[PDB]
């Protein structure tokens, strides 16, 4: 069932409780988990916080933890499968799933006893109706109310996309408790930002979101200050930017900033010999000295710096990039401290992806949530140097794969794999940041193509996982396009392959679009999947 | 507004003739349109493209071929050896009120771009250098034998006043003598003065000894 | 050659030229020899070479625009190559001293 009032009918229940926490590594569910956490200690609520990556995992935690609590709370996974068949729960157990993964999952939808989803009403869902889903001329007509079935259960369950975010959902009850703090919103303007960094909302969607945080940071703002008297520099202070889409310029030197963006890289081709000088040509347009541009942002001259924006959104629409202002936000706190929100999301990112083989994933997830917090800013400051070595590493295998040419067409899609030992192949093992990667290096291919129709393709992208084990990661990405949905197809492609191959393929991650495959099983998994998006 | 002209034909010396407002402002539009409109045997517009590599890489400094300047602007190749110091001012302020008509934020980067001619036709032997060469342009080779490490020269000097506060109004530094105040205009002290060190121009200065190649003509 | 290990290794191209008489080849070197001496008055190619301007322009291009990257260059092949090379010399008269030979050829495939 759909929770229609968070106040009353979740958070009053569990505020009585002890309950269990299960988070997804990923950023908006970090700071959905932070909002939760915080309401929670204000309110006494002995919770406990397990993190989770993977479905084997969550069946683990829960496998251990099943007799002791009856009241779960997973963030940013469980509502795109049927928890009760992965579960297996006692019928006294009640999970509340507050997950942006879409479409829900019809049992999890109509079970009205056991599974309550802390998710909008109001989102894009197009649930089918009960009558459709559940229960000689009879028999002819009960056939045909089956083929009616798997034909609508199809159509719904084809494209998986993401629904509004979770830590905007949880900065939502918070307001409704009226116990949201500046922080909170903090929080939830990067929960909205880790969705626009992975680009799992359309920029409408996004749009509309940052409308809505528009209207709580004025609130907060207003809460205790105005334009005649102000509060203690110590204090947070949430600012609405339109600001530019480079990424960490602040951190940076404006250079590494317009070589690591995917935008500006996919524009100019800077991993192609000839871009660094159509750079200089953007830059000379602009009229900014070089040895200004490759000095660090905080050290640039401020005459410089006063309208740097304006200057280079004028340059960027005569050189064709038509978008490249974004609607964003800053937090600023002391005298020294200034962040954007997608600064926060790729330091938070980088700590929680870093590929340094110390302790476990849960411990790289550790790092990352203590970061979010004020009292471990240098938590924060070191996951913005891991961010630039992974940009600049991102940057040296996009270069690597349109140089050598891996990225190929197979008909219906693009095909891309990393092979073993090649240069930081390590940082993209793992599957957030290979889907990361693939999105960006798509980008850059279909900047980089003449070919109009290799323009609109999709694009599948493997790499190595366990040798030893001798898997490979496999993950599916729509058509990059301006207008694009964001909605992709490729968990059912991939679940159907699967089983029309008999392939062994492990499914463990929550996104459909991301599974683990034996590797000499490949070859007639891809050939399946050719023969079906045909 | 001063009047185009027929430039060649002149009472005056050279040097006085390019000097003067008239022939100068010609000068200055000729070199100006030559630049503008200046093609590759291919048609190529030679020095945009040639300011445009300029100014992607900072280089302030733009390289012109006197065997196409000689077929484009006659005229300006013949007064360029008789009259090489004012005739490169010349061409130094029109390449860069063009190059701030490619770039208007240029500026920011450098106030002036200097004109540095090569392929110089009239080449010379080091010793061959005699009194008939002098205040022309010359094309000479040979190996560098010493060099002085990079100084600052003074080229547009402000002295604070011996006695008070005043500044003494820029004075162009020469190659040939220290240029000094004499006596100030607020008040009429002399002799020694200091020089303002922070609003006083300076630019880079290096002293190079070039004799003959070991192997051309010095048979021991 | 009269030279030692320490300067030969540190040589990663050995070339021997060597004047023996073979008289179909005499025949075509001399006719070349006096072809050049004919062309150049005052006044096994098979491919013809670039004019010396573009060639000069090539090099210096391709020694500033360009910089390869290593990868992959199948390892295993390069170090079983190697270690047989080795025990060939062993028995022999040519010193591939341990790395540089084999990073003589990284330096050559670059
Ligand atoms: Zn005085």
């Amino acid at each position: 069932m759909f929770v229609s009032d968070f106040r009353k009918e979740f958070y009053e229940v569990v505020q009585s409780q002890r309950v269990l926490l299960f988070v997804a590594s990923d950023v908006d569910a970090l700071c959905a988990c932070k909002i939760l956490q915080a309401l929670f200690q204000c309110d006494h609520v002995q919770y406990t916080l397990v993190p989770v990556s993977g479905w084997q995992e969550l069946e683990t935690a829960f496998l251990e933890h099943k007799e002791q609590f009856h009241y779960f709370i997973l963030i940013n996974c469980g509502a795109n499968v049927d928890l009760l068949d992965i579960l297996q729960p006692d019928e006294d157990t009640i999970f509340f799933v507050c997950d942006t993964h879409r479409p829900v999952n019809v049992v999890n939808v109509y079970n009205d006893t056991q599974i309550k989803l802390l998710i909008k009403q109001d989102d894009d869902l197009e649930v089918p109706a009960y009558e459709d889903i559940f229960r000689t001329m009879r028999r002819r007509q009960r056939r045909e109310w089956e083929a009616r079935r798997r034909d609508i259960l199809f159509d719904y369950e084809q494209y998986e996309y993401h629904g509004t975010s979770s830590a905007m959902v949880m900065f939502e009850l918070a307001w409704m408790l009226s116990k949201d703090l500046n922080d909170m919103l903090w929080w939830a303007i990067v929960g909205l930002t880790d969705q626009w960094v992975q680009d799992k909302i359309t920029q409408m969607k996004y749009v509309t979101d940052v409308g809505v945080l528009q209207r709580h940071v004025s609130r907060h703002n207003h809460r205790n200050e105005d334009e005649e008297n102000t509060l203690s520099v110590d204090c947070t202070r949430i600012s609405f930017e339109y600001d530019l889409r480079l990424v960490l310029y602040q951190h940076w030197s404006l250079h590494d900033s317009l070589c690591n963006t995917s935008y500006t890289a996919a524009r100019f081709k800077l991993w192609s010999v000839h871009g660094q000088k159509r750079l200089q040509e953007f830059l000379a347009d602009m009229g900014l000295p070089l040895k200004q541009v490759k000095q660090k942002f905080q050290a640039m001259d401020i005459s410089l710096k006063e309208n740097l924006r304006e200057m280079i959104e004028e340059s960027a629409n005569k050189f064709g990039m038509k978008d490249m202002r974004v609607q964003t936000f800053s937090i600023h706190f002391g005298f020294k401290h200034k962040f954007l929100a997608s600064d926060v999301v790729f330091a938070t990112m980088s700590l929680m992806e870093s590929p340094e083989k110390d302790g476990s994933g849960t411990d790289h997830f550790i790092q990352a949530l203590d970061s979010l917090s004020r009292s471990n800013l240098d938590k924060l400051y070191h996951g913005l140097e891991l961010a630039k070595k992974q940009l600049r590493a991102t940057q040296q295998t996009i270069a690597s794969c349109l140089c050598t040419n891996l990225v190929i067409s197979q008909g219906p899609f693009l095909y891309c794999s990393l092979m073993e030992g090649t240069p930081d192949v390590m940082l993209f093992s793992r599957p957030a940041s290979l889907s990361l990667l693939s999105k960006h290096l798509l980008k850059s291919f279909v900047c980089s193509t003449k070919n109009r129709r290799c323009k609109l393709l999709p694009l599948v992208m493997a790499a190595p996982l366990s040798m030893e084990h001798g898997t490979v990661t496999v993950v599916g990405i729509p058509p990059e396009t301006d207008s694009s949905d964001r909605k992709n197809f490729f968990g059912r492609a991939f679940e159907k392959a699967a089983e029309s191959t008999s392939s062994r393929m492990l499914h463990n991650h929550f996104d459909l679009s991301v599974i683990e495959l034996k590797a000499e099983d490949r070859s007639k998994f891809l050939d399946a999947l050719i023969s079906l998006l045909s | 507004e001063s009047i185009e002209n027929l430039e060649d034909l002149k009472g005056h010396s050279v040097r006085e003739w390019v000097s003067m407002a008239g022939p100068r402002l010609e000068i200055h539009h000729r070199f100006k349109n030559f630049l503008r409109t200046h093609v590759d045997s291919h048609g190529h517009n030679v020095f945009k493209e040639r300011i445009s590599d300029m100014c992607k890489e900072n280089r302030e400094s733009l390289v012109v071929n006197y065997e196409d300047l000689a077929a484009r602007e006659h005229v300006l190749a013949y007064f360029l050896p008789e009259a090489p110091a004012e005739l490169l001012q010349i061409f130094d302020e029109a390449a860069l009120e063009v190059v701030l008509a490619m770039y208007p934020k240029y500026d920011r980067i450098t106030n002036h771009i200097h004109v540095r001619i090569s392929h110089l036709p009239l080449v010379e032997e080091l010793r061959s250098l005699r009194q008939l060469h002098l205040n022309q342009l010359i094309r000479t080779s040979g190996v560098v034998t010493s060099c002085t490490g990079v100084l600052p020269q003074l080229s547009m000097v402000k002295y604070n006043c011996n006695k008070c506060n005043f500044v003494l109004g820029p004075f162009c530094q020469s190659q040939n003598q220290e240029v000094k105040p004499g006596s100030c205009p607020e008040c009429q002290s002399a002799g020694p003065f200091e020089v303002n060190m922070e609003e006083t121009i300076y630019q880079n200065y290096q002293r190079i000894r070039i004799q003959e190649s070991p192997g051309k003509v010095a048979a021991g | 050659v009269d030279l030692t290990e320490p300067i030969i290794s540190r040589f990663d191209i050995l070339c021997v030229v060597r004047d023996t008489v073979d008289p179909v080849q005499d025949e075509m070197l001399a006719r070349f020899v006096v072809g050049s001496h004919v062309r150049h008055h005052p006044s096994t190619y098979g491919v013809e070479p670039l004019p010396q301007e573009v060639l000069k322009k090539y090099i210096i291009y391709a020694k500033e625009r360009v910089h390869p990257k290593l990868n992959q260059m199948d390892q295993d092949k390069v170090a079983k190559m190697y270690s047989d090379l080795r025990k060939e010399s062993m028995a022999t008269g040519s010193i591939p001293i341990t790395v540089r030979h084999i990073e003589s050829m990284i330096r050559m495939a670059e």
